[PDB]
């Protein structure tokens, strides 16, 4: 797709402010902090070393395109994300407590905020205490 | 809403010491029915079997039909089987197909045989399938299929080698002795098929003793073949055994179940974020505080974060290995060297 | 007090080269008694056996009765068997039950048979149980039971699969040939029970050769079944073998016995402390030097310390694994980073 | 138990001087040194990471209650503590030398003092040299 | 240039689900030809076989000849087989020798037999070799040969021990019973060769039941020998099984394929550099910027760099092991200590 | 002095491709002699064997006597066999005892039989022992004995369990059928010894088919026993197989041979030092530069250093394990923390 | 070979400016930087520890001669270097893209320069796009 | 042995200048440097942690006596020391080159000096080049 490749090239140019044909951890940390995120020096490498398939430590245009073009909406991704719900499920009946969901989502890992969570719940099936069928979530977030 | 969950955990997901007994009782009942199917063939105890087994088949049809109608409801408890089409998707599971088949077919045969005939001729085999009605979740078959799927290459190799050796040695034997008469008046290897019979009997270390070579050439071939090839057709036993043993060895090196909660939460969070960004009118943009040339960099950072989170998660499910250490040390030394470098820079600033 | 301990270490906990010989002698005596129980059935050497074995039974009853009365005292040496009820708790151990049974029952049978009869009919079996009188601590049975208890799932799976295949193949065989006459005038698979006999004889790779299928359909079924299923009923041999081998591989990666003394001492200390705190008038409070609102925080710190000590101990008994390294490195890097941070703070204090 | 939950809540409030719904290593080190213990920076983490079942690194009220409520008087605890005596036993006859016990208890691990040890012995069966049946200890310290 | 590569990946390097079917069809055709070779010996279905198998041999000769002429071209696609001598080097591969042999020999036999004779007498064996025409790349034989080559010592030991025990026990048996008549009128161990026959039948746990010792001495020897030695001739099955299992266990600890690109590139670069230096008029000297006494030090540095690169590469192909960690930690700690030393030197410079 | 070493490396320590052939030739000669010992029993080819084997025995006695007289000299090359008593200590090695026995005894028998008699009656067994004359260094027996000595406990357990089950099941069988007549007119289990024969034939999965139970009770007992116990007497095959496989897995994780030179040199140095200190007039005291109250501290430091060197050496021979890493990291972090502490002290000195 | 041993002795003398009978990492780093290479402190040890067969950490004259005399032109070296090409080969047909070769050679590992690469290609068989048979390379660089 | 125990007690008192009932790495390093050895901070721990059987990190009088009393002249010690010669043996014929021995002994590991080595050789069997039967060494140094 011509337009797709050109838009990804514009994105690559926006990422690599330095004049070169690659991307290093320095430029990525710069563009990250430019938004006010304050990342560490290890999560940057974790981001980078999972995008390049050459062990070179830096990202080239073809690898960046291979990544950005990777369709993350498939059966493997859906299965993994579905499996990652059943850790928060008692009795494995596919029903999570709305309050339990809010707590486990706001308090753990990359902490969301009140607005984002309140938006995520309002766009799903909420019958009563519990009855939050996460099948609806996995299907709404894996429909491309 | 608790009744359904309780009955389902009672019938489908057995746990404790008050349901294992029920399942063992059902299994022993099926075993008694099998045994009485056996005695139906004995000429001595015939008339008793054809009646007792008939009545047992009646009562077991009743019991299993009721249990199935129930299990089509307890399974209605869950969320992936709910609704009409849902329950339909439950009766599609192989074991359910088997159970329906057995129940309805027993009913049909029985009601057709009312007035030692084809009735029993068929029930003798129907009562066999119910042996599959003991393992519900199908963990045994899953385990075996997986461990075989890991070692497909080796098993294919072994079977191919063994079959080739069998063919060749059997033909050589047949060639060495196609006219040597038995000790009694009966030529043994009259054909090639009998030779293959002998080969399949020998190579598996059974030795019925009905076909034994006679000419010394055949005995030499048999000795060499038995010494060489039996270590192939009896080899898969070692492969799968050691595989099971090693896989059990893994089960004692699993990370604490609590050690994978944050990974899953982060995966879910980032995966949702990568979706709420497609809606520019959403509120997820409030995490950065209008902005026009900054949308794409965020849209790609989200994807990178999702991928790294998925990696960190799929890594938090496998057991402890050397990759864990050889990566953790690198990460920690990187952090430490960065700290030392920052301190050096600050000290050069102060002195300079 | 030393006599009892010595005799107990002599009879119950054998060590060295001056008691192994005694136990081997007792075992050889039991073996000779068994052999003379065998010859009691031979028609030729009958009259000699019924007398020599009788006198040997007398002397062995004497010997084992005395040894048991003694071992009920040496075992009185220990502290968990001391006292009357204590020794009673010792005669409850399975092996002691067996020994008492054998001794008293031999005495009874012998004194009842004084005047080749039921006497010998029973002694022929009594002399068999004494083979269990060789292993005292029961290490063999413990080892085997443990290694089987670890691999329960795989063995259950294998046995289930093998039994199912046996049933099905045997029934198919019986169906394929229920009228084909043997080479001689004797129908073989007259029943289904004979078919199951043939199946159990085949699947275990014995092949007595008494029942061999005749019709080519039966031969095909037998070939396929022998090729497929024998790798199941002969599989458990590989599982337990590899399990024993791996568990032995563990025994060469055990931490030095001295490396677990401090953990145990700390566990004992903290466990006592968590108990002396329940008595507010105790002296353990002198470790913090009246105090009213500080009791609870201490009462909970004690519990946390007890739990962490128990964890560190239960970890100091298992062999070396990757968790050890992957935790030790984290701990050490944490300490080092804390040290660097302290130095940075002090230097910023000095410069600033 | 209402009173039990309220007392454990008072304890949690006494632990978390900071206004929050969790406990971190900083607050625990503060309350520890408040008594004059001078702990390290690793034993604190060892304490913490063994109380929370979320890997979060911090203790929440439910996890704290799960821990504090865990009945440490059972057969597993009794068995472990009994096993940890047999390391100090020669001939495994369940008899420890009173002097050997005093030494191994005062000199190793978390060092006790003279008063505590002298109290622990005086509350057991001491016949003569040795004969200190530690079954009495394990039964007196595992009776709730 | 794409046609040749496509057809080669179609015939030589099978991948996907549109060629596995073709190969399975060819294999089933060969199997049907084998089966019809079998029925040629049955006296009942004779006249049909000799014609159907003849026509099938014709068509299969056509098919395989055409396929071979093609595969001598697709293989011409590659670069190590290109040219006339190249293709000649392809027809040298064992499987190609076999294929040519089979094809041309079938043609010869068939055209010579036109006018149940020696024709079929030879085709009965020619149709057997084509079973080797299924595995192209020969992965099975490679795997088996490698895993046997690793465990050569143990297999040699086991076979030697088993053969020695066989010899000795068989001779002892023959000595114990060379005149004891069978239950019927036929002396069994008339020779030593029959004794060795019995030994090879027993030790491999077959037990045809034709030769069974009679005198109690022979039965004792047989019991002891069967208890002791069968665990040797049936042992290699365990060795190779566990070896396959462990080697499969390795296949799940392989480094990411991307993690070995830089090593290979560096190896190639340094290996070229070590060659362009032999030409003093080359341009590789421009990397150091005439120079007379500096040539040798560079010429040796190049060799050192080549060797270290080859080591780092050959290490980037084996799976993860403990050498990796025990070297990486040393390297990282060395770097860190060097950094601390540099900082200490700079700070002593500043203060001093 | 080179002739002796060369001939010794030729006869005792075979290496290369110019001596393997010689040993293989000797082995094939021994095999031909064995084969001609076999045909001596065949009634057809009798007169030829008794002469050809006689002459072959003559020539082989000559050959092996000369080779032994030589190997008593090449072995004189070494230093632990030098001298008269030395060579005597060489003829004490088991294999040498065997070789002398065989040679001299063959000579004796042959020269006594000159004038199919006892001569051949004994040579038939003498020609068997020479099969042991192929493996010189005895690596096979060493390997097997070691791997069995590691797994003594498991093998003892397995054999005990199997023997107990055999005894019990055989007695139960004998009890179930001691009067049921065979299909033919011959009672089978007339005794208990025949029952044990049947048990030893069954449990090892041979199944001669001569003794097969008749009464259904016996068939039930046989089925259960065959299902249960055969997985014990055939189990040791799995244990030793997996043990060999794992021990081979070790052989690919051995440290570089160069990585243990410094440890050995240090061990030797310190061990000598601990001896030269016992002589106060020695010169080793010159390493500390009269001194009266300082002798003891040095005498103990030497012992500590010797022990630590011996530990570091005995650790530099075992393969890579987790103890290596878990100790190396501690050592390195200790060094690093000491360095940081020294730097902190120096900086506090400078600032303060 | 007398002249060979004497020339290698002259080389050893040029390496070990210090008066001694060995070579340490310090002298090697000195002679390296004398040419303007700026190496690290780990690649030096990697060089050294792969030349001495005594674990001594320093190179003696006999080990240096064993190394320098090691004929690196054999079947093992040829096989390894040939195997290291097939990573850069699509379809394994033994043909590399001249452009792909230039890129992978200039951009990865020890970076060559324009002149060296342009010389390496001009001395091989270049038919068109691709068709760069690396068998020619492995045979021209493994002919002693 | 009374005199033996008292002499080892005098030695312990000379080691532990500090008033206590133990020995730490500090006191051992002090007494070491008192003789002019300049040891590291790791070999000290290697010395210590191999003498105490309690993991305590410090040496008590009973452990010190257990060590000092350990008869190092037995079959295990003799076997280990004999095995450590065969690394320096070509052809394994139990003959070492006197020159090779001098070099490998003076240059490797804990470096001896000229006098010590010259004394070690003069007290053995030296026939000619080689012929230095190290059996004589292992028997002269393992005779108590
Ligand atoms: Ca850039
Ligand atoms: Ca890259
Ligand atoms: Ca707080
Ligand atoms: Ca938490
Ligand atoms: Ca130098
Ligand atoms: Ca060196
Ligand atoms: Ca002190
Ligand atoms: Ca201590």
């Amino acid at each position: 797709t011509e337009e797709q490749i050109a838009e990804f090239k514009e994105a690559f140019s926006l990422f690599d402010k330095d004049g070169d044909g690659t991307i290093t951890t320095k430029e990525l940390g710069t563009v990250m902090r430019s938004l006010g995120q304050n990342p560490t020096e290890a999560e940057l490498q974790d981001m980078i070393n999972e995008v390049d398939a050459d062990g070179n430590g830096t990202i080239d245009f073809p690898e960046f395109l291979t990544m950005m073009a990777r369709k993350m909406k498939d059966t493997d991704s859906e299965e993994e994300i579905r499996e990652a719900f059943r850790v928060f499920d008692k009795d494995g009946n596919g029903y999570i407590s709305a309050a339990e969901l809010r707590h486990v989502m706001t308090n753990l890992g990359e902490k969301l905020t009140d607005e984002e969570v309140d938006e995520m719940i309002r766009e799903a099936d909420i019958d009563g205490d519990g009855q939050v069928n996460y099948e609806e979530f996995v299907q709404m977030m894996t429909a491309k | 809403t608790h009744v359904q969950g309780r009955v389902y955990n009672f019938l489908e997901r057995p746990t404790g010491w008050k349901c294992f007994v029920y399942h063992f009782a059902v299994f022993l009942i099926v075993l008694v029915c099998l045994i009485f199917s056996v005695l139906s063939t004995i000429e001595q105890y015939a008339a008793l079997a054809t009646g007792t087994l008939f009545w047992m088949e009646i009562v077991l049809v009743v019991f299993f039909g009721t249990e199935y109608v129930v299990r089509l409801w307890s399974a209605g408890c869950r969320s992936k089987y709910v609704g009409l089409w849902g329950r339909l998707r439950f009766a599609r599971k192989p074991i359910s197909i088997i159970d329906l088949i057995v129940v309805v077919a027993s009913m049909v045969v029985l009601c057709v045989g009312s007035k030692a005939t084809s009735a029993i001729r068929g029930i003798r085999f129907l009562q066999i399938l119910r042996m599959l009605h003991v393992d519900r979740q199908g963990g045994t078959w899953r385990l075996l299929g997986s461990v075989v799927f890991i070692h497909r290459q080796e098993l294919i190799t072994t079977l191919y080698i063994g079959f080739l050796g069998l063919i060749f040695s059997s033909y050589f034997v047949y060639l060495a002795e196609k006219d040597a008469v038995n000790e009694s008046g009966r030529v043994e290897f009259g054909s090639y098929a009998d030779a293959l019979w002998w080969g399949v009997v020998t190579v598996t270390t059974i030795g019925y003793g009905d076909k034994v070579p006679q000419t010394w050439v055949g005995k030499t071939i048999a000795s060499c073949f038995s010494v060489f090839a039996i270590s192939f057709f009896a080899l898969p036993a070692g492969i799968l055994g050691s595989g099971f043993a090693l896989k059990v060895q893994q089960k004692q090196r699993q990370k604490h179940f609590n050690r994978q909660i944050p990974a899953a939460a982060s995966l879910i969070q980032t995966a949702w974020r990568c979706y709420a960004a497609e809606n520019p009118d959403s509120s997820t943009w409030k995490i950065y505080i209008l902005r026009e040339h900054h949308r794409a960099t965020i849209k790609v950072i989200r994807r990178m974060q999702y991928f790294v989170a998925k990696k960190k998660f799929q890594q938090a499910r496998k057991p402890y290995d050397v990759r864990d250490v050889i990566e953790q040390y690198s990460q920690g030394h990187l952090n430490l060297m960065v700290r030392i470098k920052e301190l050096q820079r600050r000290l050069d600033q102060s002195i300079g």
